[PDB]
């Protein structure tokens, strides 16, 4: 009866959870299991410019702590 | 369509067809009711109104429907039966006839 | 530049489903089937011809209107401001006019038709 | 009299038009009747957008706060318990 | 990519005689559309996010009524593209070839001067290197027209009522 | 060979995707359109089958010629059935489209869409039955499981 | 001078010739000023972006909503034109000479 | 990290920081407060090494928190704020700035 | 790894279109007394895929009269904004995050209406010049409203960035604040996607099929996906913005589960409503989006510029 | 609620401005250190660029006057890497 | 006929966005405050004919921070140079200007 | 005649349904003409029938 509606509404709603888990995933893998950093102002970006070259990798995510000072 | 349906059998069971019955011909009709035919009628007649009911749910008050059709191809009675309208198109319009009731 | 990017990848996956429409099918065409269609009947005068709007008005206006709310964007920084009552003051003057000419647009039947 | 005939014929013919206009009408009034928004001109100004530059101490300011947090200065006690 | 600004501006000047060449005004308008999306782009590049979109949100809007006006007014029974009339074509190539020479003159001669100086390096190197902090600088002196610009409001405020009674009056017959 | 079962394999998936999505046209001439209604009707449900009533002729598959065709009518048929995009098929419902029916004999009557345009489904009756043009419908289906137009240009 | 600066220039000075040169439909000379108008709203936007002119980055949208005021002002112009004379024809506009 | 920090570097590191802010807005030459600028990487470093040495743990967590988002919030690290706040306060003595 | 993002979000959103074509028949069916496609695959699953395979294997027709640029440009256009419009949505994290991801929305939809022009001026066909015409009129009756609505709801926002919009629903649906503007941004993105009560622009019982009547196969397919990826991306507009939903950062799926049933729920509120009433006359569509909404979209947009001011509760602008 | 809520999103904002407040002053200090470093390294470069070009001063101020200009992309950036020119111009705008 | 009603009625209608030196919103500079605050100090009050030629030399500065002309045609000489340079192979730039030293934070 | 979407003039073509049923009913019995009543209305046909 109506519930017969139930698996395209459910195919459906897989395909639409695809693209924000996979987009999700995809930035935690490309920003070392972290949220990608947001840029919104200038200061957000400089502050990410600053990170990268902390680093030394070129790469932003990795951040040093205490252990790198002294 | 669904009760569209359901009377097109009672022309099937009477007839043998469910649109062109050729049941009514000069004289009468051309068989006899087949036994159980009125009570299958009267159970689509009585709940057959709830059915119209549902149809004015949706047309009668909706506010789109009214502005598809409220003042829209307005006939006076004059021109109607100028023009010669008969039926709904005269009732319509105010016209009190029926050729049911005045020449029944 | 990931924003060209992704406009690159649409219009490219967008051609490419035409370029598989228009080439993959089994194509046999003919005077009569490419013709216009007019409900099975030949049309009576060309499709390019003169197409009167009874509502020139409403988009002449429409126009303004699309002023005024390019005008109208800028206020959830405008809010931000120290100056609250001079910006609340003229942010209700904007659209105190904007209400005024729609006003008076419907009142000399503007927004009516033909 | 005139008033009331007109308000409910407005209201029996053309609803819409009239909840517009006491909309409009109470988003011209009411904030001038209003003590909160004396509040929200502060807080505007009490977000710091850029940086507070100091001024060189000559020994005669009393009330600037030559200090990390020591009493003096404006104080956002006020935003706090808003 | 670093002349990415340079491709969208000629791009620009292409949309530009593409509907200065008058074609039929339905594809003058598209020609528009490429013009002010590119400018979008440009004004992007440079950090205008709110200018550029806005200068696409409100010609996106404006061409649509002339669309709608080229076939109620302007509508010819066999309309006319670039490749339809050799005034047209005439023109069109005329403008591509103006575009090229002067590009071409521009690029491989670094410092040109035709009526202004212009100088061949690429728009990056006027940019300049301060930090506007937690700032979108134009976002903020747009928004000084509420607090600052009090007299800008009033008279285009009174310009676009006018507007209006003045559309009205003209189409009154 | 592993080429004919490609296309074998493709001509089928071809042929399932055009019988299972038939889109008729809707075209409905006289007694036996109403007929054709009730097939969409809730108890018959074409729509259950993928069997869509789209409008125009440049979006359909199918053209049911339901009712009689009168001379009047014949060149707007055919114009109709000429601009629908190949592959294109005609089912003829009811005696009136199929040899005249009732009007046979008439001055105003073409005795059967088939001297118009080419028919794949002949639907017998005055009118078919709901059901009658459900089958030859179902049986449409069927003539196009049974199209091998790839299998044959792989053998041309 | 940036070689964009001299592009919008010479995006200018083409629209402005187009306008200039009239083909047959009044329309096409009102798409030339809305051209000539968007040329002259990147420019400036350039220019106050470019100079960090904050306070003067609310002029591009004033000339903005006075080039849509002017692009109404001619599409009024225009179906007049039509009513009275049935097509937008730059050559029906005749009766004032001199 | 810094932000991490940030609200205790204000407070302890505020007359190395606010002497090089005053050169930088009084000379507008930045060749002319050079000294004064590498006297504030002096005392940020004095600031981080006392850290180091009290709270070194507490700390590392609070940062690893504020990393995360992306925006790198201090609402969605209350907790381990607290921890920080809590080991600076005794065996450091700091307190931090309230909110203005 | 971004173009793989841009393919996750570019597939999943055509195949969800293809089912929503599937569920949207059998709820009008089930609505109906009917059932939907039911014999095509297990409960009709196979039915999207043989309508595409149909339709890509249909020859399709260059209309003698038609001018072939704009007739193949604008089925393009339509998908590929489609598509595009679906880059900064925030589920939870958006692909491409704009600070003003909004107007970039906005002007997307503003290009895709040339795409319905240019396709029936381009049809060269009267039902189609018709269609682009009513699509002409249509775009006039709600672009102003749809912007005021817009402005309205964001000025609680503090920026046009869509990301933030989650952060302001945290406690409570922005739609419990907004109700009336909620209501008309409803109808407002009901009208601007030629959907239920507004299907001026194809008309199928007024003007055969509209603007695509001379459009066939391939071209008629992608103006179809068009179509319901603008119905699926407006009404995830529609749950971002009123239906706020809860975000834990470290389980970003609970957000996007939330998320993708709101969208749902929207969508088969847009089927139900496309079974439920009877088609507006343009006429009358104007008329209402002029002279009741408008009105109250104006005075509603005072009174929300006005609240935050009266009440010191402005949003902050980072 | 909206109320309550922006309150506290305004609490919260001026409590990182505070934050960016407390670590500005170390980032101009880095900043004005890289800028000068890079503009050395450019002086430095160009002495061994430019030597052989007649009449060229290197390091010559193109103002008049003897005060501090803030340098312009291509002042600092102007012999670098064609990749580190497209970040320090293009980064902010096009990161999303 | 500049009537002036401004000065007279001490009315500030459109003096605030003449130049880039008055006051801005969050006191945001323009990129040649410097240059044309010392252009309008120097030229205040001597007259518009004295102001061409006596304060010429701050105008000359304000127009160069402006378009950057003469500084835009120093480094493109030095390209050029370095390119020629490099085409005959009597110039390696250094690894901190080919991307091979990490920057300064 | 469409003005824009306005109809100026409403001409109604018939014919194409004309099938010469009075013409018919000429050559054929009274019993075998009723039949051809009930495809006069095919939406209501005993009322035809009864008519006739
Ligand atoms: S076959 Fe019979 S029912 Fe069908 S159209 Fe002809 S006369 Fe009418």
């Amino acid at each position: 009866m109506w519930f017969e509606i139930l698996p395209g509404i459910a195919v459906m709603a897989a395909c639409l959870f695809i693209p924000g888990m996979a987009t999700a995933h995809i930035h935690k893998f490309t920003n070392g299991g972290k949220e990608k950093r947001v840029a919104h102002f200038s200061y957000q970006w400089n502050l990410m410019e600053r990170d990268r070259c902390i680093s030394g990798v070129n790469r932003y995510h990795v951040t040093k702590g205490l252990e790198n000072i002294d | 369509f669904e009760e569209r349906e359901k009377m097109f059998e009672f022309y099937e069971r009477v007839s043998g067809a469910r649109m062109h019955a050729a049941y009514i011909r000069p004289g009468g009709v051309h068989q006899d009711l087949p036994l159980g035919l009125l009570d299958d009628i009267y159970e689509f007649s009585k709940n057959f109104s709830f059915r119209i009911d549902e149809l004015e749910e949706m047309l009668t008050n909706n506010r789109i429907w009214r502005n598809r059709t409220v003042d829209i191809g307005v006939v006076t009675a004059e021109d109607a039966l100028n023009y010669g309208f008969s039926g709904v198109m005269l009732r319509g319009s105010g016209i009190q006839w029926d050729l049911r009731k005045t020449q029944p | 530049m990931n924003i060209m990017l992704t406009l690159l990848t649409n219009v490219t996956l967008a051609s490419l489903l035409v370029l598989i429409a228009f080439w993959l099918p089994q194509l046999n065409a003919y005077s009569e089937k490419t013709s216009p269609y007019e409900c099975g009947f030949d049309p009576m005068g060309s499709a390019r011809l003169p197409f009167s709007m009874k509502f020139f008005l409403v988009a002449i206006t429409f126009l303004l209107f699309d002023l005024e709310i390019a005008l109208l964007l800028p206020l959830p920084w405008a809010s931000q401001t120290n100056n609250l009552k001079t910006m609340l003051t003229m942010a209700l003057f904007l659209l105190i006019l904007l209400a005024a000419s729609l006003a008076y647009e419907w009142t000399q039947k503007g927004l009516e038709w033909a | 009299g005139r008033i009331a005939s007109f308000l409910k014929n407005a209201w029996a013919k053309e609803p819409v038009l009239v909840a517009s206009f006491a909309i409009g009408g109470l988003a011209i009034i009411l904030p001038s009747l209003s003590p909160y928004t004396n509040y929200a001109i502060r807080i505007n100004r009490a977000t710091p957008y850029n940086y507070p530059v100091p001024l060189r101490d000559d020994g005669n300011m009393p009330d600037v706060p030559s200090h990390p947090q020591d009493p003096q200065g404006p104080s956002l006690e006020w935003l706090k318990n808003l | 990519t670093m002349y990415i600004a340079f491709i969208l501006s000629t791009i620009f000047v292409i949309g530009f005689v593409g509907f200065s060449s008058k074609p039929s005004p339905i594809y003058g308008g598209l020609g528009l559309i490429v013009s002010g999306g590119v400018g979008c782009g440009i004004v992007l590049n440079f950090g205008g996010s709110f200018l550029g979109l806005m200068v696409f949100l409100i010609y996106l809007g404006g061409m649509l009524v002339v669309f709608g006006y080229t076939t109620a007014m302007a509508t010819e029974m066999y309309p006319e593209v670039w490749v339809s009339n050799k005034t047209v074509f005439g023109a069109f190539v005329s403008g591509l070839m103006m575009e090229f020479c002067m590009v071409y003159y521009a690029l491989k001669e670094e410092e040109v001067e035709i009526i202004f100086k212009f100088n061949g390096l690429g728009d990056w190197v006027i940019y300049d290197t301060g930090d506007s902090g937690f700032f979108s600088e134009e976002a903020m002196g747009i928004a000084a027209l509420y607090s600052y610009g009090t007299w800008l409001v009033i008279v285009t405020g009174w310009s676009l009522l006018i507007g209006v009674v003045v559309i009205m009056e003209i189409t009154r017959g | 060979s592993r080429g004919e079962y490609v296309v074998a394999k493709l001509d089928d998936l071809v042929n399932w995707a055009r019988r299972s999505s038939l889109w008729p046209m809707t075209f409905g001439l006289a007694c036996c359109a109403v007929e054709m209604m009730h097939m969409a009707a809730p108890r018959y449900d074409m729509d259950r089958f993928g069997v869509v009533f789209r409008a125009s002729p440049r979006q359909s598959d199918v053209m049911i010629v339901a009712g009689t065709l009168t001379n009047k009518m014949a060149p707007a048929l055919r114009k109709v059935y000429d601009q629908m995009p190949e592959p294109r098929y005609v089912v003829s419902m009811g005696s009136c489209a199929n040899g005249g029916g009732y009007y046979h004999y008439s001055y105003s009557v073409v005795r059967g869409c088939d001297r118009i345009v080419p028919v794949d489904i002949y639907v017998p009756g005055c009118p078919p039955t709901a059901e009658a043009l459900l089958y030859g419908i179902l049986q449409l289906q069927r003539k196009i499981k049974r199209e091998k137009r790839l299998r044959i240009w792989y053998r041309r | 001078m940036p070689l964009v600066y001299m592009n919008i220039i010479m995006a200018f000075a083409i629209a402005l010739a187009g306008l200039l040169m009239y083909r047959s439909h009044l329309m096409s000379s009102l798409l030339c000023l809305e051209g000539m108008m968007l040329s002259l709203f990147i420019m400036s936007t350039l220019i106050i972006l470019n100079t960090h002119f904050t306070l003067a980055n609310m002029m591009p949208i004033i000339l903005l909503v006075f080039a849509a005021c002017e692009a109404a002002l001619g599409l009024s112009l225009l179906v007049m034109v039509s009513n009275t004379y049935g097509t937008d024809y730059v050559q029906n506009l005749n009766l004032l000479q001199c | 990290v810094l932000k991490a920090a940030a609200h205790h570097y204000g407070a302890q590191c505020d007359k190395p920081n606010k002497e090089f802010m005053l050169c930088r807005w009084e000379e507008k030459d930045p060749r002319r407060c050079l000294e004064e600028g590498k006297l504030v990487n002096q005392c940020a470093l004095d600031f981080f090494r006392q850290i180091k040495r009290h709270c070194a743990e507490p700390f590392t967590e609070y940062w690893t928190c504020i990393d995360y988002s992306g925006l790198q919030l201090f609402r969605h690290c209350r907790k381990q704020q607290a921890k920080f706040d809590e080991c600076v306060l005794d065996k450091l003595g700091w307190v931090r700035p309230d909110l203005g | 790894m971004f173009m793989i993002n841009i393919l996750s979000l570019i597939i999943p959103i055509l195949l969800a279109v293809a089912f929503l074509t599937l569920v949207e028949r059998k709820v009008l069916g089930y609505m109906q007394l009917r059932k939907g496609p039911n014999v095509v695959g297990p409960y009709g699953l196979l039915q999207p895929i043989a309508d595409a395979l149909k339709l890509f294997t249909k020859e399709p027709l260059r209309p003698a009269t038609s001018s072939i640029s704009m007739f193949i440009i604008a089925p393009i256009l339509a998908l590929s904004l489609a598509l595009t419009m679906w880059v900064p949505l925030p589920m939870p994290y958006p692909l491409i995050n704009m600070n003003l991801g909004v107007l970039f929305m906005l002007a997307m939809s503003s290009l895709a209406v040339y795409s319905i022009l240019w396709s029936g001026w381009a049809s060269n066909s009267k039902y189609a010049l018709i269609g682009a015409l009513r699509a002409v009129a249509q775009t006039i009756s709600y672009e102003v409203t749809l912007a005021i609505i817009l402005l309205s709801v964001l000025l609680m926002n503090g920026s046009y960035t869509l990301s933030t919009l989650i952060t302001t629903q945290e406690h409570i649906w922005m739609i419990f604040t907004s109700w009336p503007l909620a209501m008309m941004w409803f109808i407002s993105t009901l009208a601007e996607t030629n959907r239920a009560p507004f299907d001026l622009t194809e008309g199928e019982s007024e003007l055969v099929s509209g603007f695509n009547v001379e459009y066939a196969a391939g071209p008629f397919a992608m103006f179809f996906m068009a179509e319901y990826a603008n119905i699926i991306m407006m009404n995830a507009f529609t749950a971002i913005l009123f239906l706020g939903a809860s975000h834990d950062p470290h389980t970003p799926e609970l957000y996007t589960i939330n998320f993708v049933l709101k969208t749902l729920a929207l969508t088969i509120t847009f089927l139900w409503i496309r079974a439920s009433y009877p088609r507006f006359r343009y006429d009358q569509l104007m008329h209402l989006l002029w002279k009741s909404f408008l009105p109250l979209t104006l005075a509603l947009c005072m009174w929300h510029i006005s609240l935050p001011i009266m009440t010191a509760s402005i949003p902050p602008q980072s | 609620s909206m109320m309550k809520w922006n309150r506290e999103r305004r609490r919260l904002q001026i409590e990182d401005f505070e934050a960016r407040i407390a670590l500005m002053p170390l980032f101009q200090a880095e900043k004005d250190r890289r800028v000068l470093q890079m503009l050395r390294e450019n002086l430095e470069e160009e002495a061994i660029i430019m030597k052989d070009v007649p009449d060229w001063k290197v390091g010559e101020s193109v103002f008049h006057t003897t005060r501090w200009v803030t340098p312009m992309m291509g002042e600092l950036y102007g012999l670098r890497t064609n990749e580190e020119i497209l970040s320090a111009t293009y980064g902010f705008i096009w990161y999303t | 006929p500049f009537f002036d009603v401004q000065k007279r009625l001490g009315l500030d209608l459109d003096r605030w966005m003449t130049i880039q030196s008055a006051e801005q919103p969050h006191k945001i500079p323009g990129r040649c405050h410097a240059f044309e605050k010392e252009w309008i100090e120097c030229a205040h009050g001597i007259g518009g004919i004295r102001a061409e030629k006596e304060c010429k030399i701050e105008f000359d500065d304000f127009v160069e921070c402006l378009l950057r002309q003469k500084t835009m045609k120093r480094l493109s000489a030095i390209k050029r140079q370095r390119d020629k340079l490099i085409k005959e192979g009597k110039y390696t730039p250094p690894p901190h200007h080919l991307g091979k030293e990490d920057p300064r934070p | 005649e469409l003005s824009g979407e306005m109809v100026r003039k409403c001409d109604p073509h018939i014919g194409l349904l004309h099938r010469g049923t009075e013409k018919l009913i000429e050559y054929k019995t009274y019993l075998q003409a009723l039949p051809y009543f009930d495809r006069l209305d095919y939406v209501s046909m005993m009322c035809n029938e009864q008519a006739y």
